[PDB]
């Protein structure tokens, strides 16, 4: 059997008769997450778009779980990227991962016949 | 002169970013032979020279779209009360009932849309920015173009479209007497863009290319490059190392090739988009944030504001233009002497029905009557081209008495 | 990185052509020599192209700063958000080792002041509409005032400008114009 990728993905087995799928094992790529030597040693490492059932603290993110890091439910500026919607920062001490946020929220006082 | 005018909804479409994807250098080259990685370590540091390409690519798209959307710093949210003198902006604001926080219009965009070949995702989703262009919209609409250089500062929106009349000729009093025609005619022209929506050649067009280019990356793997077979598994076998170097040379050479070539259309094209980008920054700072005066910048014909709606990989703008609609012909002149005082208009043009005179703005055909206040005198009528002779009424003599 | 392609084999017995040049005699030593020269040509073409992109992308930044010294400094600018945020004043140029740096000088407002407003105001019959400011009230008067900085004057026939009679406006209020011209009549 194949497939677009002119790779072989279906194959039958030549005793039982049966057809086997075949897919690739995850690879994914290693990424490291410091604050700087200068400040810190301490380091975490994002594992890149794996389910880390795979690899051998760990919070799973649609970017790849990141292990060595915590997680928060407050939401800050971003100070280093990760992916999807989250960024990691050296505030509290250890890393700790959260939700990047826009920006103060303020409702503008309008009415048909207030100005300022 | 025109007598009367129009009010008209363009819409333009720009590319912001392309998807960011990395290339797997030595799994693509050898796969998982450690002979072939043995052998290509002998050539230098061209592996390590393509990742990095590929990353600064992958981290500009970011910067792109960072750039383009975030260019206000607090979030700010219409009032529950929607009372803005007429117009209807429940097309493109945002309705609680669909789960993502996304307007009619901005949805209908989004429905018009081993190797070691792997994709990122973006920094920014597409619920952030839903959030930014939501609060660039409610900035634009309950404070005008103030919140782009302080803080917010309410005002009523006939108000503001009072003044955005006066930013372009025409007087404050032309919207006041018509308020009713500018809100429908503005209500009948955002629907039929929704109508018209329901087109995107610039969007799809760089997702096409990116989708050709990396099909050929793909498609560059079965052939033999002047080899035996275009497997390595099969040359690994069948022969031993002193022979099947020759072979495994040539096709990390044709591999090789094809890698360079891939990344330099990748740079190549990354250029363009960053151009585009910038582009559309700048139409979003100066045509949003502001009343534009550029001719033909933001939509044909004379700019009112614009509002921004975003789109898979790009972003969408909706120009509210005014153009005149209906013309009348008629007999003008330089200047009026009464008393040999040649007469000037203020800020008019002088126009005439046949028998009287009169002063009127050039946009809109509005006929007052010629005193000292529209007029400004200066020599005598002897010099000037063109002369007609008429009385300027100088509204004093009659409360004399 | 061009400089340390040099050191690499491409596939021959050593990376210097002096050892290349000894021990081996021409009719052997070409096939070498000219593997050392495919790879020495691919490592040069590769840094040209990288080359040229980046001084386009140079010669495009330097455009936009030509154009900025042009039109920010040389003049005053009404692009919004071109030479700075607020509202543009002047800049002042200053060089950079390989750049121009600009001193933006802009005018942002600090204090606000909610107030009641009207659309305009009918004396006797005739709509009267601000010649360019807008309509302010304190709570018991009424004032005229620019827009973008507060400095409340008294309605007078010379600050509005009449149109038909207050009976199409939306927004309509009550109120009286001094007509500065019957108290000198005396
Ligand atoms: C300017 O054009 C508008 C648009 O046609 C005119 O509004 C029309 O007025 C007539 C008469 O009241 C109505 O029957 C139409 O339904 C109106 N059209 C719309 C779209 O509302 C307007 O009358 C024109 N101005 C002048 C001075 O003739
Ligand atoms: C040009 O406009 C003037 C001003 O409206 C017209 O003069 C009026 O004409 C009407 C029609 O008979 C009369 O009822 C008014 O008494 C006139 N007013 C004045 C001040 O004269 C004039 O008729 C127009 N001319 C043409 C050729 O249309
Ligand atoms: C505007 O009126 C003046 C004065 O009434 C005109 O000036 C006279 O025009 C007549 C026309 O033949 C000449 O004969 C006189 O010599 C002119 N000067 C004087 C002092 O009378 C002027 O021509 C008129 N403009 C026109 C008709 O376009
Ligand atoms: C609104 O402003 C007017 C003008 O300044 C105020 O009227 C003055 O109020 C002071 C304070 O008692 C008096 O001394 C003046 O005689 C008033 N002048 C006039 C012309 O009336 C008015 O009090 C202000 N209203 C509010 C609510 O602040
Ligand atoms: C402004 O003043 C005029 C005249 O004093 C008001 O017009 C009258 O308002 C009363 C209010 O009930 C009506 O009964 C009359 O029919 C109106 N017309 C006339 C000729 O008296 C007008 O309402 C005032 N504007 C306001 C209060 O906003
Ligand atoms: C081979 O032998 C096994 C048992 O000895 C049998 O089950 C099978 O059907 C035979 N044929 C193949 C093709 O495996
Ligand atoms: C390192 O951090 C310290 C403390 O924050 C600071 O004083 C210093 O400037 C930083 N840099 C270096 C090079 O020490
Ligand atoms: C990872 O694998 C487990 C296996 O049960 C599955 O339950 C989980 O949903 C997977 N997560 C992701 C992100 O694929
Ligand atoms: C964060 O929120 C979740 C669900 O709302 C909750 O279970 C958890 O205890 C919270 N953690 C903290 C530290 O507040
Ligand atoms: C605005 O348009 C919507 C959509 O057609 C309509 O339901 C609504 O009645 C209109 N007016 C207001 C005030 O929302
Ligand atoms: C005005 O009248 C002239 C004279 O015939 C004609 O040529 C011209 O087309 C007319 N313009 C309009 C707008 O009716
Ligand atoms: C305008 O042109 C006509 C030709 O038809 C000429 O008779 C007249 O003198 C001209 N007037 C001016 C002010 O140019
Ligand atoms: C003006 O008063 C209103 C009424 O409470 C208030 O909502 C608004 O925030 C005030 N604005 C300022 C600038 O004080
Ligand atoms: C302004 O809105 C209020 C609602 O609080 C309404 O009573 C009033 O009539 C409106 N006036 C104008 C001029 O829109």
């Amino acid at each position: 059997g194949r497939d677009i990728d002119d790779t072989t993905d279906a194959v039958r087995d030549p005793q039982t008769l049966e057809i086997l799928d075949i897919t690739p094992c995850s690879f994914g790529g290693v990424s490291v997450i410091t604050p700087g030597t200068n400040t810190s040693n301490q380091v975490a490492v994002l594992y890149q778009g794996v389910n880390c059932t795979e690899v051998p603290n760990v919070f799973q993110t649609r970017a790849g779980c990141l292990i060595g890091a915590e997680h928060v439910n407050n939401s800050y500026e971003c100070d280093i990227p990760i992916g999807a919607g989250i960024c990691a920062s050296y505030q509290t001490q250890s890393i700790i991962a959260y939700t990047m946020s826009l920006g103060a929220e303020n409702s503008v006082a309008y009415s048909n016949n207030s100005i300022a | 002169i025109p007598i009367n005018f129009t009010i008209s909804v363009t819409t333009e479409i720009l590319p912001v970013s392309m998807t960011k994807t990395s290339v797997d250098c030595t799994m693509y080259i050898c796969g998982d032979s450690t002979e072939c990685s043995n052998l290509l370590l002998q050539y230098g540091s061209f592996c390590t020279q393509l990742n990095r390409a590929l990353t600064g690519i992958a981290v500009e798209q970011d910067k792109n779209t960072q750039e383009v959307f975030a260019q206000v710093k607090q979030i700010y949210k219409t009032p529950p009360i929607k009372d803005f003198g007429g117009f209807n902006f429940s097309q493109i604001l945002p309705d609680p009932s669909k789960p993502s926080k996304r307007s009619f219009i901005e949805d209908l965009l989004f429905n018009k849309v081993f190797n070691g070949l792997t994709v990122l995702p973006p920094l920014l989703t597409d619920e952030m920015i839903a959030q930014y262009t939501s609060a660039l919209l409610a900035g634009t609409i309950t404070s005008g173009w103030t919140f782009g250089a302080g803080a917010a500062l309410q005002i009523p929106f006939a108000m503001q479209m009072a003044y955005r009349f006066n930013g372009i000729g025409v007087t404050q009093n032309v919207l006041y007497e018509n308020q009713k025609l500018i809100a429908n005619q503005f209500n009948s022209a955002i629907g039929k863009i929704q109508d018209s929506l329901s087109a995107l050649g610039k969007l799809q067009d760089v997702v096409n290319q990116n989708a050709q280019a990396l099909n050929t990356l793909v498609k560059q793997l079965s052939s033999n490059f002047g080899a035996i077979s275009s497997v390595l598994n099969d040359i690994l076998a069948r022969l031993d190392p002193p022979e099947a170097e020759v072979q495994i040379d040539r096709l990390i050479t044709g591999r090789l090739q094809s890698l360079q070539t891939y990344v330099t259309q990748q740079l190549i094209r990354a250029a363009e988009i960053r151009a585009s980008a910038n582009l559309a920054a700048t139409k979003m700072s100066e045509c949003v944030l502001g009343q534009s005066k550029r001719v033909d910048f933001c939509g044909k014909g004379y700019h009112l504001m614009s509002f921004p709606q975003s789109a898979p990989h790009g972003v969408v703008f909706l120009h509210v233009t005014y153009v005149p609609a209906q013309e009348k012909n008629f007999t003008t002149a330089p200047a009026i002497c009464h008393d040999g005082k040649a007469h000037f208009p203020r800020e008019g043009v002088f126009v005439s029905n046949g028998t009287h005179w009169f002063v009127t703005q050039r946009n809109f055909y509005e006929p007052q009557i010629i005193t000292t206040h529209n007029t400004f005198v200066s020599g005598n009528c002897d010099v000037v081209i063109g002369i007609v002779n008429n009385t300027v009424y100088d509204p004093l003599q009659p409360e004399l008495d």
